[PDB]
């Protein structure tokens, strides 16, 4: 595909 | 539908969250003779097979087995406020613990659209892997995604 892959933005939960 | 090296999203039934996922292998299990270990139907239809997908965000898991019902093609069309319709299913980020923060791609339907002199408010129903949150307000309206399906 290419040198790297692109990811979509997404975040949730309660990181510590 | 889902073929090896295909780009589809996988959902975690335990959290009901959707994340980018890739297909690595497709396989199915058949009965030794007439006593299947435990399958809804004998292998034969594309939906009667098992699909192996991995999570790009968490590839350490290795290989995960998921059914087509929990696996869907990645969205390819973005809907803008002008293109928002009522009764259409879209994917957005919702965080039950902190709705005012970032959330995971949770499926939801458009319930009602409202506009203000200088503000916009959208109403949508959110469904969790097991809990329900219908009649919920969406803080982020710009982040709207459409879901694609095989058509059958």
């Amino acid at each position: 595909t290419g040198k790297g892959k692109w990811k979509r933005k997404s975040a949730g939960g309660g990181p510590s | 539908l889902y073929k090896v090296n295909e780009y589809v999203d996988a959902r975690d039934t335990n959290m009901g969250a959707w994340f980018e996922a890739q297909v690595v292998r497709v396989t199915r299990k058949a009965p030794s003779r007439d006593e299947p270990c435990s399958s809804t139907s004998r292998p034969a239809l594309e939906e009667d097979v098992i699909y192996h997908v991995k999570y790009d965000d968490y590839p350490e898991n290795g290989v995960v087995q998921m059914n087509s019902r929990d696996v869907r093609a990645r969205a390819r069309t973005i809907i803008k406020w002008q293109d928002l319709e009522v009764g259409q299913v879209v994917m957005l980020n919702y965080n039950p613990d902190n709705p005012k923060e970032r959330g995971f791609w949770y499926d939801a339907e458009i319930s009602r659209k409202r506009e203000t002199r200088t503000a916009r408010e959208l109403y949508a129903n959110v469904v969790l892997g097991d809990d329900s949150l219908n009649d919920c307000r969406i803080i982020f309206v710009d982040e709207v995604f459409k879901i694609e399906r095989p058509g059958e």
